[PDB]
RNA sequence: AUAUUGGCGAGAGACCGAUAGCGAACAAGUACAGUGAUGGAAAGAUGAAAAGAACUUUGAAAAGAGAGUGAAAAAGUACGUGAAAUUGUUGAAAGGGAAGGGCAUUUGAUCAGACAUGGUGUUUUGUAU
RNA sequence: GGAAUACUGCCAGCUGGGACUGAGGACUGCGACGUAAGUCAAGGAUGCUGGCAUAAUGGUUAUAUGCCGCCCGUCUUGAAACACGGACCAAGGAGUCUAACGUCUAUGCGAGUGUUUGGGUGUAAAACCCAUACGCGUAAUGAAAGUGAACGUAGGUUGGGGCCUCGCAAGAGGUGCACAAUCGACCGAUCCUGAUGUCUUCGGAUGGAUUUGAGUAAGAGCAUAGCUGUUGGGACCCGAAAG
RNA sequence: GUCGAAUUUGGGUAUAGGGGCGAAAGACUAAUCGAACCAUCUAGUAGCUGGUUCCUGCCGAAGUUUCCCUCAGGAUAGCAG
RNA sequence: AAAUAUGUAAGAAGUCCUUGUUACUUAAUUGAACGUGGACAUUUGAAUGAAGAGCUUUUAGUGGGCCAUUUUUGGUAAGC
RNA sequence: GCCCUGAAAAUGGAUGGCGCUCAAGCGUGUUACCUAUACUCUACCGUCAGGGUUGAUAUGAUGCCCUGACGAGUAGGCAGGCGUGGAGGUCAGUGACGAAGCCUAGACCGUAAGGUCGGGUCGAACGGCCUCUAGUGCAGAUCUUGGUGGUAGUAGCAAAUA
RNA sequence: CUAUCUAGCGAAACCACAGCCAAGGGAACGGGCUUGGCAGAAUCAGCGGGGAAAGAAGACCCUGUUGAGCUUGACUCUAGU
RNA sequence: GUGGCCUAUCGAUCCUUUAGUCCCUCGGAAUUUGAGGCUAGAGGUGCCAGAAAAGUUACCACAGGGAUAACUGGCUUGUG
């Protein structure tokens, strides 16, 4: 026999081949793949990684951030990348010519975007513009800002809000919350 | 419809085969096979004879005699693993056994519209053992016994234990 | 829908995913939240802290109507204008032609200071606002007015 | 304006399809039980059309064998098809206080498939088969 | 004194016989022998010959033989049980539906989203179009009055995929999203301090605090569908004595 | 055993369900009585018993902690997917 | 006073040098803590192995246990 | 040290039985030998992981191919699938020259669930593929309804004079 | 008078499959398993050892956070007075 | 030095009551009583993570239990 010290047969806990039927996310793949088996280049597997991914884990980008990214230093001229959609941004008024390239643009940012005489742009048309990443920059969104995450790991002394559906006094800001009424927490 | 159809039918273009490496080497008879040697028989029709051996064919097969002036044995082609190397030894020096091979032994295969209902030899092969038999029995009269021995037969008798006869 | 339950599944296997040992019976451990103060007292001390005691002061006949004040902090301010003007309001950034805002036929109670509006003038008609709001405003350049 | 499992009248259905669907697809709130309140069933289909078997014969008669109608009586009012348990007859096989099963093989019975193909070729007829 | 032999051990020494298998399917490579040509036992078997070409091999089935084989389902530490149910056949028959929800996943839109209470319209319970509200969400915290989120490139440090530069590469450096840990800043509550001032009892600036919150810190949600799970409902099916 | 009486009995009539009647046994009350029968609330509740319908593949347990008028059961952590 | 079991450490988040902040601390730039800058790289600091490491969510069943080797308690002992 | 006495139980009786006595017993040792679903080698199936391959012309990129390791399993979890009633679509599908159903120690495919064919009976509708949907798959429940058995041509059909 | 045999008629309980024993082990008392012994169709009348024969979800005991009847200076109420 | 030299010597929601701030509300606007609230303790549940509680059934019943008694059988052999 045998002394098997890990688990057999275990998969990889990963994902490959987005579990969508949207077919034109599969021709993406079926070119992203393509690039990493034979480009070398690691911004193709993590693009290709990023393709595979959920709503909650496609978060969403905001223009906002974007401007954040590329006022960084050497940065401005660079080419912006997301794996994901691009919402706007009314908490700001200025923005600059820079190109973006991903999946969906939402109708606010991609006229803000070209009122700025940037482009909103494809992944397929980025893949021709700059196949190894060529002067790219990746962005990926907040995903404990969820409101699901509040509740994870609920137990005493950790901060981290009872899942619950009506606030309010008389809904739990009693015994357990406060000393007067037994303990708190 | 009944049944739908395949996505993919599948080729029909056969593959050929890969360049093999199997050659052909002639074969190593063992030692103990020599021309002008006594041979017992095994099987065939002729199973227990006793019987001489003359040449080493190409097919791995062994060119044989009675002769058949002697036991009704004619010239033939046998099989090696199918006899006995016995110790007794003659001379066949003086013989042109050249002449033969095994497009001599041919069958002229038989085809399929022939089925017999219920139920013819070739003068040259006759004259031609007649021609060899005389060159051999010629060396037989030297020793003594040995046409008698070659006229009779091979057998097991209760208590033969052929793992310790010697032949 | 059914094809896709599990309980389709669960055919030939005899107790239906549910065990041999615990036997799904009906109501074991109770009918709701039965237990609170006995054996579901983990659970409620656990996850649900505060489920038991009052705390407060009641208020009989609460209107939901005097409490209306809903915030508008001032990052957006400006979704208010349409977009048709904005832009121009925002290059002619310039006195005697300040563009004045109705937060209250938006549906905007109360003024907050989330941060950071440019330095243009503006006029503000609103109900309630806060010290941090206004002092922003008035530095930029603008004004308030309150009504009713 | 709203409600409406009752009543009358109409129309529809991703419903049930005679152990289902209302208890009831039929002389069903019927037969039947019970002192009584009450309880409360089972039961559909010959065939296009009865053309539902004239007539002969055995038998006391029922019925049977023939005959005949019929597309079909392997559709005869015990009637569409007509399963299984269970049973009978025939045929095969085995059989010492069980039988049955698995691996392997003999014996008996029984059974599918490939056997053309391309092809040198005209020894050829129907002259190109 | 001189040897042999055994015992143990080694050979990239030779040699004979026997058994099982022959997978793969153009070449490609490692190598040997060769002067070379080329050949080879070198990244998986080819060659020669015979018989039959049919129930012969084979399959199925019944029987015989050899060996093994306790009757199923179930509760159980433990069942072939001297533990329960089961004579046999057919048909029926048992985790469903819904309101409100969680996680996860697909889809549309995206700081917004949701047409379908209702109106219009119609090939008429369909499909198509729509206004205004409303819900959820974008702001929390306090019992409540009530107040109400940038000192700063919306911070600093550590580490971080990735990118940029230099570099043949090695590697070095710059930027460093998400995320994790951490020190701070900000909003509210609590406890303090209590300026200008003042209806002289109101107001509450400023600065703090081993305090505290389901918080901000360039928004992420809304709706529909799906498995799974939760609660209530007859609630997986049958089952009481009872009231 | 009793057999001219506290006799036996027919018919008519009264008493009705927490109620009747009882020379009293908890007996009888339409084969039903330590509370009838019928229908309904009602598919009453059940930590208890029994059963729980097709294949293959892959992974693979626990009977242990703490609390419970808790000890034939639940919540919780653990084990597992 | 053993044996067996047991905790920690065996480096880059480290060592060393220098000098910057503070309302803490000190007699005192004296220290403490966090820091800037600089040197120390494959023998980077014991061996072996690593089958990928780390992290999160969610949910099932279970919550009657039993046997043996050894240590051991009650009991005369027990398939207690 | 072996053997003996000690050493007595109840159906007949068990070194497993026969039986064994320089053993087929006891103690010990040296070799050979037997055989397990274990180990080694090879093939085949599946899973898992790591990988290669868009190039035109050909089909199927969730495809084809290469390499290596592994495979036990109750409760339980997940996945891929077979089948049933019905819906939307398509096959200008089958069909009285015989649909469906039923029988078939007759055949074929599939690991299997199951599917297809031939023969027979019968007489009117039925199916394959992509999707939808559910009153969806039975060996059982002292299950329900109906029917049929072994027991079994058995018990027994005997009070009231005939 | 039956039983018995015959003619006629003709059920039921029960039934996992069934039907030889010993010992062993085993849920500690097997018809099946293991080792042994044995074993020759089909049966009739009787018998009452056994099949832990059947009969009825043990009516004794225990548990149940299931009941009911009865009692009382239990708890909470109440008609009446 | 924040009770007893150390290790034990004690107690939730709700209700009541008292102390503090003299703070908030009584929702058409005010004043004063009164009530309600915030913070901190006390009144106690010893079945001590906390129900408000006497018996009997030889008239009994239901669901179940070999998880559990009364016979046998079995291991054991104290006692006999």
């Amino acid at each position: 026999g045998i002394d098997h010290t890990s688990k057999q047969h275990k998969r990889s806990g990963h994902r490959t081949a987005p579990k969508s039927d949207n077919v034109y996310l599969k021709l993406l793949v079926k070119l992203y793949t393509f690039l990493a088996r034979r480009t070398d280049a690691p911004f193709n597997k993590v693009v290709l990684k990023a393709l595979f991914l959920s709503k909650i884990n496609r978060p969403p980008v905001s223009v906002s951030r974007i401007a954040r990214a590329l006022k960084q230093e050497g940065a401005a001229n660079k080419t912006v990348v997301v794996v994901g959609t691009v919402t706007d941004d009314a908490r700001i008024f200025e923005f600059p010519k820079t190109t973006v390239a991903a999946l969906r643009f939402t109708a606010g940012a991609r006229a803000k975007i070209v009122k700025a005489g940037g482009e909103c742009i494809t992944l397929d048309q980025l893949a021709v513009r700059a196949p190894k990443g060529q002067n790219t920059l990746i962005l990926r969104g907040p995903r404990n800002s969820r409101e699901a995450v509040r509740h994870f790991g609920m137990g005493p002394h950790k901060g981290k809000a009872p899942r619950i559906l009506s606030t309010g006094r008389k809904f739990e800001r009693a015994r357990g919350r406060r000393r007067s009424k037994g303990f708190k927490v | 419809t009944a049944q739908q159809a395949p996505k993919w039918y599948p080729s029909e273009d056969v593959a050929a085969p890969k360049k093999t490496r199997k050659a052909v080497r002639p074969q190593k008879l063992r030692a103990s096979l020599v021309p002008g040697t006594v041979l017992i028989l095994l099987a065939g029709r002729f199973r227990g004879k006793r019987v001489v051996y003359l040449k080493h064919l190409e097919d791995n097969t062994l060119l044989v005699t009675g002769p058949f002036k002697v036991n009704g044995v004619p010239l033939r082609r046998v099989n090696a693993r199918y006899v006995i190397a016995t110790s007794t030894k003659v001379s066949v020096e003086g013989v042109n056994v050249e002449k033969f091979n095994v497009e001599y032994f041919a069958k002229e295969k038989l085809t399929k519209k022939e089925k017999k209902e219920a139920n013819e030899i070739k003068t040259e092969r006759v004259e031609d053992q007649k021609v060899v038999d005389k060159a051999l029995i010629a060396e037989i009269k030297k020793t003594p016994l040995l046409k008698q021995y070659l006229s009779a037969s091979f057998s097991l008798k209760n208590g033969d234990k052929p793992h310790m006869l010697k032949f | 829908p059914s094809r896709f339950t599990k309980t389709r599944k669960h055919r030939g296997h005899v107790s239906a995913g549910k065990g041999r040992i615990g036997k799904h019976r009906k109501h074991p451990g109770g009918r709701g939240m039965a237990g609170g103060q006995h054996h579901h007292r983990i659970n409620m001390d656990k996850y649900h802290p505060g489920y038991f005691g009052k705390v407060g002061m009641r208020y009989f006949h609460k209107q939901q109507a005097h409490f209306w004040k809903p915030v508008l902090n001032l990052d957006k301010l400006w979704t208010l204008i349409p977009e048709d003007k904005r832009d121009q309001y925002l290059k002619s950034a310039s006195k005697e032609t300040a563009p004045v805002i109705d937060t209250l036929a938006a549906g905007y109670g109360k003024i907050l200071g989330k941060g950071r509006i440019p330095n243009v003038p503006v006029i503000v008609k609103a109900r309630f606002v806060s010290k941090l709001a206004e002092e922003k405003i008035r530095a930029a350049g603008g004004v308030v007015e309150l009504i009713a």
